[PDB]
């Protein structure tokens, strides 16, 4: 019994600091929004940077908030033309019985454009 | 033991409606950058000009922190009074801080010329404005912080030790 939590955030320059600050901000907001008390509830956490963010790891930021307990992994989300640039996306996996429609997703900064519209196309 | 003031300016966060976030980012960037012992003095206050004047003055003289940072209240909405409160409490203006940050958030967002950020000195203390967006707080803090340890040293303030990995100070 697991739920997924999507996250997203943008930076304004590809520097180690701005990546780490944006990662911690998004991570800590995602936990607070869902009421995550401890890291023991997380099974694992996954990150995606774009092609243009390279100078530092999302893991290095996640380790400076005590998530050595948490399994981490990162890669590069598809380099799609015209997509929102310099965006870090998070999928944290959460051992919980919470309903799917309850989980708070956290889209921050300029990445709120990626917030799923409730009625978009729906073919 | 050096000291730094962080001030969040927003009626939303001061009333407890929303998490400050913007000030949390300033503290995070300052836990980076700085290798030396440092203590943060941090309050969240509303868009009241006299209330901003007090927290700055209390931090600059009574707390005597060498560097004070503000966030919010720098735009063109009549609410925003953060720059005006800085010009009353400072003897002198450091115009290079606002001019640089306005151009370095500009090559990323063009609606950054709509900012009224500024910076000044209250005797021995250096006060700098930042906006509300955290993503441009790192971009603005990164752009002016190299000169700050040298500036604080010029005012005989505490020596700021910088991290070669996270930032690059010039002396």
């Amino acid at each position: 019994m697991v739920r997924g939590i999507r996250g997203a955030i943008t930076v304004n320059s590809d520097t180690p600091t701005s990546i780490i600050i944006a990662t911690i901000l998004l991570l800590e907001k995602m936990l607070e929004a869902n009421g995550i008390q401890s890291y023991e509830e997380l099974a694992a956490v996954i990150f995606t940077v774009t092609e243009d963010l390279t100078s530092a790891f999302p893991a290095e930021a996640a380790r400076q908030i005590g998530m050595h307990r948490v399994p981490l992994l990162s890669a590069r989300e598809v380099p799609v033309p015209g997509s929102l640039p310099r965006v870090i996306r998070v999928l944290a996996l959460w051992n919980t019985d919470t309903p799917q429609d309850r989980v708070r997703h956290v889209y921050l900064s300029e990445a709120v454009r990626l917030r799923p519209d409730l009625e978009s196309a729906q073919l | 033991k050096a000291k730094i003031g962080i001030v969040t300016v927003s009626d939303r966060a001061s009333a407890g409606i929303t998490a400050d976030i913007s000030g949390k980012a300033i503290i995070l960037a300052l836990n980076l950058y700085l290798t030396s012992e440092w203590e943060p003095i941090y309050q969240v206050i509303p868009d009241e000009q006299k209330v901003i004047e007090t927290t700055l003055v209390k931090m600059a003289d009574i707390q005597d922190c060498c560097l004070i940072v503000t966030t919010g209240g720098t735009g063109p909405a009549k609410r925003d009074v953060t720059p005006e409160a800085t010009e009353a409490v400072c003897d002198r203006m450091m115009p290079g801080f606002g001019e640089l940050m306005r151009a370095e958030s500009l090559k990323e967002v063009p609606t950054a010329i709509l900012s009224r950020q500024t910076a000044g000195l209250r005797g021995d203390s250096l006060i700098v404005n930042l906006p509300g967006d955290p993503a441009s707080i790192s971009d603005c803090l990164l752009a002016v912080f190299p000169a700050i340890p040298y500036c604080i040293d010029l005012m005989e303030g505490p020596y700021l030790e910088c991290n070669e990995a996270m930032i690059k100070p010039f002396r």
